[PDB]
Parts: C-alpha cells; structure tokens; sequence
C-alpha cells in the first residue's frame, strides 16, 4: 500500500593500460533509484429496497460482475493508452517514440 | 420521490424492468354463479320425439 522503491546501477566503471611505473588511473562508480505507488479506483450503485428484495433480472449479481469487468478495462486503458491514467502510474505503451 | 427512470438509482418502476415483476393472475373472486331454468324445475316432464 505504501508503494515500493527500485534500485539501479549506472556508473561507467573504467580501467586502462599502463607501462611499468606509469602511475595508475582512478575511477568512481554511481547508483540511482525510482519509487512507485498504487492508485485507487472506485464506484457506488444504488437501488430501492424493493428492487433489492425482488432482484429483477438478477440485476444486482449482474452489476457485481459488470463493475468488476469495467475496473479491469480501466486498468488497460490507463496502461496502454494513458486514457484516464491516475498520476501515480508511470509511463504508458502509446507514449513510445518508435513507429 | 424520484423520476420514472432516474439516472443514478434503480427502481421497480424503471423501464429497464418491464417484462419482470408482472402482476400474478388470480381466480375471479366475484364470479356470479350461472342462472338456470325455473320452468324446467316446476313443470312436469314428458317424453318427446
């Protein structure tokens, strides 16, 4: 829930040829990190108590599956196309510069 | 209350549920019994051809 942090190496570590006594070179490595956090997706739906008691056409059980279906499709439209992406998502596939 | 098919609430009256929740067919609780002949009850029967 608090997100995660990913470490990465980056330094161009280096070494060089020498002759006898040709006093030796010096080098330094380097490091970096990226963090990411989850977003929330939600909805509410409302009915008369008589509609709930009678459950016409199995509308309640239908809605339970249909909102689940919609929530999965909202994840793809975020990650593929950026369409409604919450700002905590990083990158989307249509954002690339190769066609 | 709310509109006949309100945009944010599901109700029994919504158009969406036509063809469900139909009223149940009862017997006729007010069936007036058939009349029948009084003449054929009082008058003397005879054979016929």
């Amino acid at each position: 829930a608090t997100g995660i942090v990913i470490p990465h190496w980056t330094g161009d570590v280096s070494a060089q040829w020498i002759g006898e006594g040709d006093m030796k070179p010096i080098t330094k490595g380097n490091m970096t990190k990226r963090d990411v956090h989850p977003a929330k997706i939600a909805t509410i739906f409302v009915a008369s108590a008589e509609t709930v008691r009678a459950n016409p056409a199995n509308y309640l059980g239908t809605m339970r599956t249909k909102v689940a279906t919609a929530i999965a499709m909202a994840f793809d439209n975020a990650a593929l196309h950026g369409t409604n992406a919450p700002s905590a998502f990083q990158g989307y596939l249509d954002q690339s510069n190769k066609t | 209350g709310f509109s006949a098919d309100h945009s944010q609430i599901a109700q029994t009256k919504d158009t969406m549920f036509t063809g469900y929740l139909d009223p149940v067919q009862a017997k006729d609780y007010f069936a007036e019994a058939e009349k029948t002949s009084i003449v054929q009850r009082v008058a003397q029967k005879i054979p016929m051809g």
